[PDB]
């Protein structure tokens, strides 16, 4: 019938990424790492806008945007219960297919408890055990500290939204609880306070606005927009919003007055936009400013 | 009061006088700088050492070259050069790497203001020659607006820690040539052996790359 677009929709992929924007200087910000001598080439002018469209064409392939997924749901699969076995092992064990070419989601991964039942490993032993003997990078088999609520709180103290979104990425997996908890929590720590510019010109950007329409909270991130100029990523949002609640106030008012542009920003402050009051009065303030720069 | 001093050479030299037959005489080589690109270096020689040591700095104040310093920290290009026997190939190195050279070569460096730099001196290890050698090669380095300026092409500064990101380090003032400079597929150049060998991972030394203190 009428499917509501997904977040990997083509329409919404292209939405998301010019909302996110491309700051050069910020994608290739230089990192605090081991550094070498640099290298130097003579070129022309047409040359250094070779390099710098190459340039463009490699941080838009950093800034893709991972796929929002949601919770997996618990495993709970027993393969056998010999209870034979019952009282004569006090520890359970785990058998981890460590067969190379086996996408690590298709993998068995059983464990044998000490009351014989031969169950499927549990989606966080199974991370776990992948990880013991398919270590990946950045990635540890105990839970790092930081995720706790007092270590996550001096990060955006110091404004590391960044970097907390990084460090989730890299422990958990997309469609784990801790995952979405995370970047839930970022996420509505920058709308509190206001930080939405961390995460603009960042692969992170298209998953925090995704979550913000999602649950009708797309106010702050409109104000902060017209505030800076970006009218075209503000009314794309508003239209994004509106395709993905299009039995609603705004919809309805957009779509009864035809609304293109600005308009749409109007219908919906009023209508559903809970700060309709602020909205009006920031959209005021910049409206009379473009005006004077026209003449 | 900007300039400070630093002692490079303490010599005994003698002569022979028919009068009282060994004459001691002191040579002295020290180096004067600022630590912003301002250094010199002179000789001084007395009967006493006071004597030698002011003659020496008073006279090294008036010998002064600049140094064109990279970023202010580092040279802009490797330098290779003999003076006399004396051979010194420098490597121009990112910041945070320290002075990794002959002794003298520190001192002058942090007179000049030069923080990051290798260096391998070769052939004899002549004070006099290294610092006539050192001066010569660091006055004579070609800045990246030279060279823009003589080749009328863009300097474009490709870093590892920045990724692609094209940096422009220096323009032609006048106008901007037009054509490529030609890539002349094999580039008909002189390496150094032991570069190469180090490369290659051909070069054991249990004396390379040792534990120091911060320079």
């Amino acid at each position: 019938e009428t499917k509501k677009p997904t977040f990997m929709d083509e329409e919404v992929q292209s939405i998301l990424t010019k909302m996110t924007g491309l700051n050069l200087q910020k994608t290739f910000k230089p990192a605090i790492q081991e550094l070498k001598p640099p290298t130097y080439k003579l070129m022309t002018q047409a040359q250094l806008e070779e390099a710098t469209r190459q340039a463009v064409e490699a941080a838009k392939v950093r800034l893709k945007m991972p796929p929002v997924l949601e919770e997996r749901v618990p495993i709970n699969d027993v393969l056998a219960e010999d209870k034979i076995l019952e009282g004569t092992e006090t520890t359970k064990y785990v058998f981890t297919d460590i067969s190379y070419s086996i996408p690590h989601r298709e993998r068995f991964i059983v464990v044998r408890e000490p009351s014989g039942t031969l169950r499927k490993a549990s989606w966080e032993e199974r991370d776990r055990m992948i990880q013991v003997y398919f270590p990946k990078e950045g990635r540890k088999i105990l839970t790092p500290i930081i995720f706790k609520e007092e270590n996550l709180r001096t990060m955006y103290s110091q404004d590391r939204h960044v970097d907390v979104l990084n460090l989730c990425f890299a422990q958990f997996e997309p469609d784990s609880t801790e995952y979405i908890k995370v970047h839930h929590k970022t996420y509505e720590d920058i709308d509190k306070r206001g930080k939405y510019d961390l995460l603009r010109s960042t692969r992170y950007f298209g998953g925090m606005v995704w979550y913000f329409v999602n649950n009708k909270k797309i106010d702050g991130l409109l104000i902060d927009q017209i505030q800076r100029d970006l009218i075209d990523d503000a009314t794309n949002l508003v239209q994004l919003y509106h395709v993905l609640h299009p039995d609603g106030q705004s919809a309805q008012g957009a779509k009864d007055q035809a609304a293109e542009g600005i308009n749409l920003i109007k219908v919906f402050a009023k209508t559903e936009a809970q700060k309709g009051a602020y909205i009006e009065l920031t959209l005021q303030t910049y409206q009379e400013a473009l005006s004077r720069h026209s003449a | 009061e900007d300039f400070d001093t630093r002692i490079l050479e303490v010599r005994n030299v003698f002569t022979m006088t028919a009068k009282e037959g060994r004459k001691k005489s002191i040579r002295v080589l020290v180096a004067v700088g600022n630590g912003k690109g301002a250094a010199g270096f002179s000789i001084g020689k007395a009967t006493d050492r006071m004597d030698a040591f002011r003659k020496a700095k008073n006279r090294a104040v008036h010998h002064l070259h600049y140094i064109e310093r990279y970023e202010d920290h580092t040279i802009f290009h490797d330098i290779s050069l003999r003076f006399k026997r004396t051979h010194i190939k420098m490597k121009k190195q990112p910041k945070g790497y320290g002075l990794r050279c002959h002794r003298a070569i520190i001192t002058i460096c942090r007179l000049i203001g030069i923080k990051d730099m290798y260096a391998k001196v070769s052939g004899s290890i002549n004070m006099l020659s290294l610092t006539q050698g050192l001066f010569r090669g660091l006055s004579r380095q070609e800045t990246h607006q030279q060279l823009a300026d003589k080749k009328g092409l863009h300097v474009v500064e490709i870093r590892e820690e920045c990724g692609p990101l094209p940096i422009v380090v220096a323009s032609p003032r006048g106008p901007l040539r037009k054509d490529p400079e030609p890539e002349d597929e094999v580039p008909d150049v002189k390496l150094d052996w032991e570069d190469v060998k180090t490369a290659q991972g051909m070069k054991r030394s249990v004396w390379s790359n040792l534990k120091r203190a911060a320079t």
